[PDB]
């Protein structure tokens, strides 16, 4: 039973690695939501320090891959950071050749271009990652684009990632019915970030301080991680109405 | 079954076992801690004596990274001295082409994405250390420890190896005792006594202590070794808390 | 390391077999039939195509006869993607002699090369040896007409008629027993269309299953023409020949 | 060769004679010197002209390529990044000088590249033997807000100071106009000043005037068959 | 078991199999002894015949005019890693005019060895090795392991029936280590010392290896009748 | 010294009414001396034709390169390259040797066979492509040739009257240069007839 | 060319002409010889277009990766950067680079790159042909802790005589002033600065 | 840190079979129905966009593909390793081809350097097969319009029409019985749209399927005017407005 160990179909037309990299994504434990305003892209991720020894402010899933974009990871720290620092020279170098800042989409089709290799060359492992990216493209306006482990990659209006995944997606699903259109109607993203938050606490059925929460927010022509305090701003916003 | 023989293998569970046996070598290992202070880093270790033949104080384990980084680690000593010195090439092209000395969270990742590069594919091994590092930069004093498995974090105090749970709590009344911070001169202190407790899990063998610091008042945000006096005094205050 | 994973394609068995050849050669005996029958006029080709479906597109179709250059043409039996790298490095080899001595290359030469090629895979590398047999069908000014086969081996034989892929054991029996060395190329059309019409899997033989081809020194003023049978042709030479 | 650009209202334009030459012989009296790069993207070459032939060709073939990979409009400056990278490595050797133009969603743009790699940005550019000819043209009327049709009089007015005045430059005038949200619409031969006048007589000799030693028919067929 | 194929591969345990069978190439090979003072460190080897007709294997290798080793285990493992040692040595001394430290030697053999132990396809190597040197901080002793772990140490045993030659070493510590300018009487500690680890056989004039190193000495061999004296 | 000039030798094309005729010279030397009168600088490729003028090793090495590329060609695309086709072609292989070239000066000259059109072309020996409606001139007497045609042409000639003109264009250009003449040739090509035609000129 | 680089009390000021020669052509006269490798990092550039170009565009590529992994980098990264690329490739390289930057912490530095690719700290610096012109009056008339109206006014009176005197040099004074308050572009015509 | 399969993957098994492609085929299986039509005036190729959660915009997956102007590319089975070829498809057209002639290769040979790649993954170390077959309908000059299959062997054959993954079978009996030598462009999508609906289970309108053409010239959709002879693209992709009208007269 080998076909399980390296990236080569066993009889079913499978490929176990591949497979088994996306239970890796959930080894954290930690939930992520992505959405879309009018002029921006909110992601949010919940944070847990559990232990006491641990500095807070290192602890992150949440990267600044360029100044317009951002990307959250679900999985293992290492498999995240090296996808960050693949995607930030990838972003550098798309740049310098090219002459204009790499879009959202593209970054995400190379990143999958990129674990599609891992999944048919047999050396090299897949990562056991979900790549999430974000921004306010110039073109395509607000973005979210995601990654796999199988190098599968699409656009979406919104999307969440991580265990409790399909509570979150079915929550998102049930708004964009009602409102009928493929974005979050507001006109600041402070507003987005409330709503984004606001729909996790509904879905997750948890309550979040300050510390609990991770929040990244694109607009044009730059992505930025909110403090601890600007997030204190936001649950006081969500708690008095 | 099979899927711990070889590394960068994926098990059903999303696991790499061989990462996983190889934190056996590192809890296996010598006592080592990390202490953040108000101003820098303290690091020590536990260095067992095997023999009376063994020269004291010649057998260093903590290693000097450029000029104001530490490293310490527990687990196959050789495995720790091969990272280092890629923690010194990393250091030295950083320096090279930016000028300025390395950022430690700038260090901490290239050590990182080395240690995970091991993970990647089943031509390599990966590294049988657990190592905890640190120093003074312009943004401030940063501890670090980084696992087999190239997951690193920043801490307040860090421990790892055979007395990790013993040194754990130790350090955590520490942070509970100290919010507004403790001193550099204080952290050597504390930081022998950690060593000392953390010894009743290596108790049949009688050891040696070793303790070195960064610190931007006490060191000039350069790394040293606590000699002499200094490490007399912390031995002594160390023997006097465990009696 | 990755020695685990290794099939090792390049080891003798106990009994001084390579593997890889003998299991390649179990793959070629289940592909459709090629027949090569050498006159003194003239070479037919002969094959019959796998795939049979009312919706295949014939008349553009090429899985078992191929053109190497004007004067040497090969019958495939096997993968043929992996034929078709073969092809064209056959095709590579025909010009570079053309280049190099300003002569069209001579057939030995061009099925040693390609024969040498596949060898080359049962010996060294580490990769799966090439799952094809070929029938060579050549003229040159040294030898004349000449046909070959070479196998996943990398060994090749001179043949006066010869077949491979299915049934070839009763094939061959049928083609020792009505071959002459006196025959012409009409009546070697009509023994190769024979032979596949009954060796075939297939209820009957028909226009849509086959791929056929001559190589005549019957042009205008003494050259060598090369015909690739259209559809329409096999039709007519299956109704003159009277199997339909 | 005198090759030009400038911008106007809603636009950008380029223009370029006709002539190739072989040191003081006309080698092409109706060459094409406006490149094509990207639909809505056009290069005008000088310099050496297999150079500049061949260094547009390689990266309007990367320019799509990026285009099919990326989903989008080729940009200006993609086009412009990667001729100056690629001029740059080859330190001159290549010698084309280019004038680049073009609209994407980003606007309009008009960029110059010499051949050892340096890039300008400008509202009116000129490039080749006849440069100053039409520099000063351009010099002298070119304005902000230019409508369309006064901009291809003075991109066409630039072009023909140099056929008149400078002997590298000559025959007719190219236009390619490129506006915003419309079809690039690429005027070759826009002008003809250049018609040769009628021959006096008529050369056409009497049949068998040629003394022939031998006479053959070839064979470009493939077999004669049977 | 499952675990012991290659060197790349950690047992469910965290131990390296084939660095431990490495580890146990040096147990059969032939005893040698390391011990110094403040002035001087010596190395004291049995050599070990095939039968009576063969020559006794060399034990010890001359790394530098103020370095050298004593080997147990496989002989061409150790010959490699002395010419690396006396190749660095050699650098140190054409790029830098200065000495090896015998701290640094042993720290690059450390991490030669290391190499070998992470790598797929490589072995580690079989050999131990006892590195004595007298360089600017004195004199110095180093016992050499193919784990890559280096140790500096008073005095040492390797190889078969090591032990005893080492609990000799434990004892007389205190009395050794104050040898200073007496170079026959430190010889004779250390040639004491490896007497602990012989059962049958007794040292012979071709049997016994001894070399030295310290303040106004050299690196130097002697074998044969040259240590007929200390029988 | 200059390696385009060495050997010696012209080429000329022009087009007719449905037609195209391609000329060049016999003449192969080693500067001042004569060496071969047989040394012919068209060759065929199918239907198109190629005539090189330059350094006779690379006129030779081109001819063996691209009846080589054209075979392939032939073999993969199951029909014969056209005159457009075989235009870029030449020019691609060319423009590779762009700092180490082949000392050439080609001409194509062909009917594409679908379209029924003629068409001719001209390159450098870095392989600009130079598309005439008129007439393509190459070699060690290119001005002359240059000369010839520009007042001897007139367009939409038939077959047997551009005979008389291509060659008196490439006669009297061969006459005022010292490294061209002694034989020449003339095809004159329709689209499923070609005639080649060997002309009689003064051998000095 | 004639560009200079002045730190004063709120930050730093980078100057230059804006002419482009070919020999005694003109190729451009409204050039933009002040380039920006970083937010509130930019260079004057001098020598060969081309290779200071490339150069530029090189830095910035390198500033833009820095910041990606290690946040904002100091002024003296990126002259470190520019060295580096014109030290290690100084015999194909003709380039004189200014390299000026604005941190919070160490507020305006100037740093310059010479033909070599030897790096020099100053508290201003001039470069280009145009510059032989002016060390006498740059010297004279330069003072430490400058307000922003004086630095405006000590470039342009310096550029103003460079240009005068200077035929590679002409054109519009361009100047990018790198304080706190962020990135200021300013222009300043012949007809001002001619008859100062 | 060595890439040290240098062997072949898939190898001969006893029986004959090469058990890589055999699973490649079997992953092919599994994968979204996809078909193609050939007419007398065009060529269709058809599939439905299967969107894995309805907060995806399935428009930005693009399972048709253009890879030249008057060639286009259908799949089924795992889409990344479409992806990817696609890629390789586009430049192995401007490679190969578009830089040597200055033109488009034609269907057969960009079809010819598809299934080569995938030839090699079949056969070169430590790679496994693409667990991909393609439909690649296209046009040129002097071959006219085809369509092609290409399967993870690298075999490929040309069809007068077919189908290929999950309901595959049944497909190919449907489009024997309507498929003639006399078909139109527009009764060509007619009967794909009929054939592609037994298929597919939930919605099934311009959003839910994807569908593009080969067929007339696009000088609309060239982008500029004043080449006579560039006339623009015969690849056109149906947009989701003018697939419903259709739908209409089904
Ligand atoms: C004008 C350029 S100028 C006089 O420098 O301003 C035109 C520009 C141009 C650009 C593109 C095209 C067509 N795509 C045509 C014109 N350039 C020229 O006319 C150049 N001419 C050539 O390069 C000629 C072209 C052949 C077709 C006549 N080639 C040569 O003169 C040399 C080229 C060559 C150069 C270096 C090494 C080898 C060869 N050759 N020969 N033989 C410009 C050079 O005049
Ligand atoms: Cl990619
Ligand atoms: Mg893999
Ligand atoms: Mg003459
Ligand atoms: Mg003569
Ligand atoms: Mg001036």
């Amino acid at each position: 039973g080998y076909d399980r160990h390296i990236t080569i179909f066993s009889p079913e037309g499978r490929l176990y690695q591949v497979e088994y990299a996306f239970k890796a994504t959930n080894q954290t434990n930690i939930n992520s939501l992505a959405v879309r305003g009018k002029d921006c892209t909110v992601v949010i991720s919940q944070k847990k320090v559990p232990d006491k020894l641990l500095d807070p402010t290192t602890v992150s899933y949440i990267f600044c891959i360029s100044r317009t974009i951002g990307m959250v990871v679900n999985g293992p720290i290492p498999d995240a950071r090296n996808a960050a620092l693949r995607a930030k020279a990838e972003a550098a170098e798309f740049r310098y050749k090219y002459g204009y800042d790499m879009p959202c989409d593209v970054l995400a089709k190379r990143m999958a271009n990129l674990s599609q290799i891992y999944t048919q060359r047999a050396y090299m492992r897949p990562l056991g990652v979900i790549l999430t990216f974000v921004s306010v493209d110039e073109e395509l306006g607000p973005s979210i684009y995601k990654t796999d482990p199988a190098g599968y990659y699409v656009g979406y209006k919104a999307t969440a990632t991580g265990p409790k995944q399909q509570e979150i997606t079915t929550n998102l699903e049930n708004h964009f019915k009602k409102s009928k259109i493929d974005h979050i109607n507001e006109e600041s993203w402070e507003k987005v970030v409330e709503f984004a938050i606001t729909h996790m606490i509904d879905a997750l059925g948890t309550e979040f301080s300050k510390n609990d929460l991770e929040v990244g927010v694109a607009t044009k022509d730059k992505f930025f991680t909110l403090s601890a305090e600007n997030i204190e701003e936001r649950l006081v916003a969500i708690a008095e109405q | 079954t099979g899927y711990d023989l070889s590394n960068s293998v994926f098990s059903p569970d999303g696991r790499n076992f061989q990462v996983e046996y190889a934190v056996k070598a590192v809890e296996n290992g010598t006592t080592s801690i990390g202490i953040k202070c108000n101003d820098g880093v303290v690091f020590a270790v536990e260095k067992l004596i095997t023999s009376k033949l063994l020269v004291p104080q010649k057998n260093v384990k903590i290693q000097v990274v450029d000029r104001h980084i530490g490293c310490v680690y527990s687990g196959l000593i050789p495995d720790g001295r091969h990272l280092v010195n890629r923690g010194r090439e990393e250091a030295a092209s950083f320096k090279k082409l930016y000028k300025t000395p390395i950022p430690i969270p700038a260090f901490a990742d290239r050590l990182g994405q080395y240690v995970q590069a091991h993970t990647l594919y089943n031509s390599v091994r990966p590294f049988g250390v657990s190592t905890i590092f640190g120093g003074v930069d312009k943004n401030g004093a940063h501890l670090y420890m980084l696992e087999p498995s190239g997951s690193y974090w920043g801490y307040k105090g860090a421990a790892t190896g055979k007395g990790r749970q013993s040194a754990k709590a130790e350090l955590e009344k520490l942070v509970d005792h100290h919010p507004e911070g403790l001193s550099a001169r204080e952290a050597v202190k504390q930081a022998a006594k950690i060593i000392y407790l953390a010894h009743e899990d290596n108790k049949e063998k009688d050891f040696e202590l070793e303790i070195s610091w960064c610190s931007l008042s006490e060191t000039n945000g350069l790394h040293k070794f606590v000699k002499g006096d200094l490490l007399q005094e912390a031995i002594d205050f160390a023997q006097k808390e465990i009696n | 390391g990755s020695r685990r994973y290794d099939s090792r394609t390049t080891i003798f068995s106990p009994e001084g077999r390579l593997y890889q050849v003998e299991y390649a050669l179990e793959s070629i005996s289940h592909a459709g039939t090629a027949i090569g029958i050498m006159a003194s006029d003239g070479i037919v080709l002969a094959a019959e195509r796998k795939v049979t479906s009312t919706l295949l597109e014939q008349d553009t179709s090429t899985e078992k006869l191929y053109k190497l250059n004007d004067k040497i043409a090969v019958a495939v039996a096997g993968l043929t993607a992996d034929a078709e790298i073969l092809i064209n490095t056959a095709r590579i080899h025909a010009q570079n002699y053309l280049k190099t001595y300003n002569e069209d290359i001579p057939v030995e030469i061009l099925v040693r090369r390609l024969s040498d090629i596949k060898q080359g895979y049962t010996q060294h590398g580490g990769l799966r040896p090439f799952g094809v047999s070929f029938i060579y069908a050549g003229y040159d000014d040294r030898y004349g007409y000449q046909l070959y086969t070479s196998n996943p081996s990398g060994n090749y034989t001179g043949w006066k008629a010869i077949s491979v892929g299915a049934n070839t054991s009763a094939a061959q029996t049928l083609l020792q027993m009505d071959y002459k060395d006196d025959m012409k190329v009409d009546d070697a059309i009509e023994l190769a269309l024979k032979t596949l019409s009954k060796t075939t899997d297939s209820s009957a033989l028909t226009y849509d299953r086959l791929e056929f081809a001559t190589i005549r020194k019957g042009a205008n003023d003494g050259e060598v023409y090369q015909k690739i049978f259209k559809p329409q042709e096999i039709k007519d030479i299956l109704v003159k020949t009277g199997i339909t | 060769t005198t090759i030009a650009g400038l911008v106007f209202q809603d636009g950008v334009i380029l223009g370029a004679d006709t002539r190739a030459t072989n040191d003081s012989v006309v080698a092409d009296k109706s060459c094409e010197k406006i490149h094509f790069i990207a639909p809505k993207i056009y290069c005008c070459g000088a310099g050496v002209a297999a150079d500049a032939e061949a260094v547009t060709q390689l990266i309007g073939s990367n320019i799509e390529l990026h285009s099919l990979y990326t989903s989008r409009e080729p940009r200006v400056v993609s086009a412009l990044q990667m001729l100056k990278q690629h001029l740059f490595k080859y330190q001159g050797h290549i010698g084309a000088y280019l004038i680049v133009a073009g609209v994407d969603p980003t606007g309009s743009h008009l960029f110059s590249i010499h051949a050892h790699g340096s890039t300008d940005v400008g509202y009116y550019l000129s490039l080749g033997s006849g440069s100053l000819a039409a520099m000063a043209v351009l010099e002298s009327h070119w304005k902000q807000d230019l409508t369309k049709e006064e901009a291809i009089k003075l991109a066409s007015d630039a072009i023909q100071a140099g056929i008149w005045n400078d002997l590298g430059s000559g025959s007719n005038v190219d236009v390619c106009v490129m506006e915003i949200g419309k079809d690039a619409e690429y005027l070759r031969n826009y002008l003809t000043p250049n018609v040769r006048e009628e021959k006096q007589k008529s050369y056409k000799f009497p049949r068998g005037t040629t003394a022939v030693l031998k006479e053959s028919i070839v064979n470009i067929c493939d077999i004669q068959e049977e | 078991n499952n675990y012991d194929g290659d060197t790349v591969t950690f047992s469910p345990t965290g131990r390296l199999f084939q660095v431990e069978y490495a580890l146990e190439a040096i147990k059969q090979g032939s005893v040698t002894v390391g011990l110094r003072s403040n002035t001087h460190a010596v190395l004291v080897a049995l050599k070990r015949n095939a039968d009576e007709l063969s020559s006794y294997q060399k034990k010890i290798i001359k790394c530098d005019e103020h370095m050298g080793l004593s080997l147990a285990g496989l002989a061409p493992d150790a010959r490699v890693l002395s010419n690396y040692l006396r190749q660095q040595c050699n650098y140190s001394s054409l790029v830098f005019n200065r000495k090896l430290a015998v701290e640094r030697a042993g720290h690059l053999l450390c991490d030669k060895a290391q190499k070998n132990t992470q790598s797929y396809g490589g072995r580690p190597y079989g050999v131990g090795l006892l590195i004595i040197g007298y360089d600017k901080s004195g004199a110095h002793l180093l016992e050499f392991q193919p784990s890559g772990n280096v140790t500096e140490l008073y005095g040492t045993a390797i190889g078969a029936r090591s032990q005893g030659a080492k609990t000799y070493l434990e004892r007389t510590l205190d009395t050794f280590i104050k040898i200073d300018g007496n170079p026959d009487e430190l010889i004779k500690a250390g040639v004491e010392a490896i007497s602990q680890s012989l059962r049958d056989e007794s040292l012979t004039v071709d049997n016994l290896s001894i070399a030295i190193v310290g303040k106004d000495t050299p690196f130097t061999i002697y074998d044969g009748e040259a240590v007929a004296k200390y029988i | 010294s200059d390696p385009s000039s060495i050997n010696g030798g012209i080429v000329v094309a022009m087009t007719g009414k449905d037609c195209v005729a391609i000329a060049c010279d016999l003449r192969l030397g080693s500067q001042s001396l004569g060496v071969s009168n047989k040394f012919e600088k068209i060759f065929h490729y199918g239907h198109v034709f190629l005539g090189i003028t330059g350094l006779a090793t690379d006129v030779t090495t081109l001819n063996e390169m691209f009846r080589y590329k054209t075979n392939l060609y032939k073999l993969k695309e199951e029909r014969a390259i056209e005159p457009e086709t075989f235009t870029q072609l030449v020019s691609s292989s060319l423009y590779e040797r762009r700092f180490g070239p082949y000392f050439v000066g080609p001409v194509v000259a062909g009917i594409n066979s679908k379209s029924g059109k003629p068409f001719i072309a001209g390159f450098d020996l870095i392989g600009c492509i130079d598309e005439a409606k008129d007439f393509i001139v190459s070699g060690t007497a290119s001005d002359q040739l240059f000369g010839m045609c520009e007042s001897l042409y007139e367009p939409n000639l038939e077959p047997e009257d551009l005979f008389e003109t291509i060659s008196q264009a490439l006669l009297n250009a061969a006459d005022r240069d010292a490294l061209s003449g002694w034989g020449a040739v003339v095809y004159i090509i329709k689209k499923d007839e070609v005639v080649k035609r060997y002309l009689k000129m003064r051998q000095d | 060319t004639s560009i200079m680089a002045v730190t004063f009390k709120d930050g730093v000021i980078l100057g230059a002409d804006s002419r482009t020669t070919t020999g005694a052509y003109i190729a451009n006269r409204v050039t933009d010889k002040l380039t920006r490798v970083h937010d509130k990092i930019w260079c004057c550039r001098s020598g060969s277009a081309a290779d200071t170009q490339a150069i530029a565009d090189i830095v910035q590529y390198h500033l833009e990766l820095y910041t990606s992994q290690y946040g904002t980098p100091s002024t003296e990264t990126a002259a470190s950067v520019f060295k580096e690329l014109c030290y290690e490739n100084k015999d194909n390289l003709t380039a004189g680079i200014i390299v000026a930057g604005y941190d919070d912490k160490n507020k305006g530095e100037v740093y310059t790159i010479p033909l070599g690719g030897s790096v020099h700290k100053l508290p201003y610096a001039i470069a280009g042909s145009g510059s032989t012109f002016i060390y006498g009056y740059c010297d004279k008339n330069f003072r430490e802790n400058m307000s922003k109206e004086e630095t405006v006014d000590f470039i342009k009176h310096s550029l103003s005589q460079a240009i005068k005197w200077d035929g590679s040099s002409g054109g519009v004074i361009r100047m990018v002033v790198l304080t706190a308050a962020g990135v200021e572009r300013l222009i300043f015509y012949p007809d001002e600065y001619e008859q100062l | 840190m060595t890439d040290r399969y240098s062997f072949s993957l898939t190898t001969f098994s006893p029986s004959g079979k090469l058990g890589q492609i055999d699973y490649a085929l079997t992953a092919v299986k599994q994968g979204v129905t996809s078909l193609g039509i050939k007419a007398t005036n065009g060529v269709v190729i058809a599939t439905e966009k299967k969107s894995s959660s309805p907060l995806a915009m399935s428009e930005t997956l693009s399972k048709v593909s253009l890879l030249t102007p008057d060639i286009g590319a259908v799949y089924s089975g795992m889409g990344p390793d479409y992806r990817v070829l696609v890629d390789k498809s586009r430049k192995v057209a401007h490679t190969s081809y578009k830089r040597i002639y200055g033109e488009y290769p034609p269907t057969k040979l960009l079809v010819s350097e598809v299934a080569k790649i995938m030839q090699e993954a079949t056969q070169s170390g430590g790679v496994r097969p693409f667990g991909v077959s393609l439909l690649i309908a296209g046009h040129d000059e002097f071959n006219g319009f085809s369509l092609y299959q290409v399967d993870p062997s690298g075999s490929y054959f040309p069809w007068k029409a077919t189908a290929i993954g999950k309901g595959s079978v049944a497909a190919k009996t449907f489009l024997e019985k309507r498929w003639n030598d006399e078909l139109e462009l527009e009764d060509a999508i007619h009967i794909a749209l009929l054939t592609l609906k037994e298929s597919v289970e939930g919605e099934f309108n311009g959003d839910t399927i994807e569908l593009a053409i080969i067929g007339d010239e696009n000088p609309d959709l060239l982008g500029y005017t004043g080449i006579p002879t560039d006339k623009g693209p015969r690849f056109r992709k149906l947009t989701s407005q003018e697939i419903n009208d259709r739908l209409e007269a089904l």
